[PDB]
């Protein structure tokens, strides 16, 4: 049962790449607005069980955004699973940054279709 | 980088319409709330320009914009939020004149019937005490009025597409 967490502060972000991954086969997607929001929907499930699967998150982010997002998650909870940087700044400056801060992968917006499927294949 | 030359970029648009095929309600969809978010954000950004004058609060708002209009295919939109993400981060200090905008359209002809000052509002701006953070200001102001004329150009093509005003 593949559960993901998709993190962007734009809902037609979040429509789009929802349906691209219903496409693909995946049900079971939740939603967040920022950084804050989505560290709370991570703590929450490391309290019951069923836990993401995987994690797309924007990099840019009012209130909380995608890196300190992701320390907060990595650090404070303990989760291990895959997190994927999503931005348009793509040089391979951008992308270090984003492993050098916990992010296992980046995907450049627009996202394309079958880059996400070439995320899926390699995290999820 | 150069502002993209085409007001729609389909390799993107028909990606999504693809994904719409039940009902065309939601590729249509998308962009009606593409359309809202478009004057919710022009008008955020303005109020920003004439008072807070926040900086990171326009980068964010930028970046908001920018998610929408890019996963739909309106590139010269995106792009143009993408220079004010970067004034915002003072990561620019140059915006290009409308005229030298316009000239890199694919098709001119979509200008000609209109006019393309017709939107542009000042920016409410101390002049006197102008810091070191007016140019920022003044050139996400010039981006936003750039803005607005790319949001009008979207919703004429976007319009004869679906064949009804959106």
């Amino acid at each position: 049962s593949v559960k993901i967490l998709v993190v962007e502060d734009n809902h037609v972000n979040q429509e789009v790449i929802k349906r691209m991954l219903n496409l693909e086969g995946i049900e079971n997607i939740e939603l967040a607005c920022d950084g804050q929001e989505a560290f709370d929907k991570v703590k929450e499930l490391t309290s019951k069980g069923e836990n993401y699967n995987m994690i797309f998150m924007d990099v840019q982010m009012p209130k909380v955004d995608g890196l300190l997002s992701t320390k907060m998650i990595r650090r404070d909870l303990g989760y291990t699973s895959p997190i994927v940087a999503l931005t348009a700044f793509a040089d391979d400056s951008n992308i270090k940054e984003c492993l050098e801060s916990g992010m296992n992968g980046f995907l450049s917006k627009p996202i394309k279709r079958p880059k996400l499927k070439t995320i899926l294949t390699e995290f999820c | 980088s150069t502002i993209p030359s085409e007001i729609i970029n389909w390799t993107i648009l028909n990606e999504i319409i693809s994904m719409d095929d039940d009902d065309s309600d939601f590729s249509k969809g998308l962009i009606i709330q593409f359309i809202d978010q478009a004057q919710t954000t022009f008008a955020q950004m303005q109020r920003q320009l004439d008072g807070e004058k926040n900086l990171t609060e326009l980068d964010n708002l930028g970046h908001f914009l920018k998610g929408s209009s890019a996963a739909l295919g309106l590139q010269r939109i995106a792009w143009v939020c993408e220079r004010i993400q970067n004034l915002g981060r003072k990561m620019e200090h140059f915006f290009p004149n409308k005229t030298e905008l316009v000239n890199t359209l694919s098709d001119k002809s979509i200008i000609n019937g209109i006019n393309i000052d017709e939107d542009d509002e000042e920016i409410k701006i101390q002049v006197d005490d102008k810091d070191e953070n007016s140019i920022y200001l003044i050139l996400i102001a010039k981006a936003l009025n750039q803005s607005r004329l790319e949001f009008k150009l979207a919703r004429i093509e976007l319009s004869k597409y679906y064949n009804t005003n959106l």
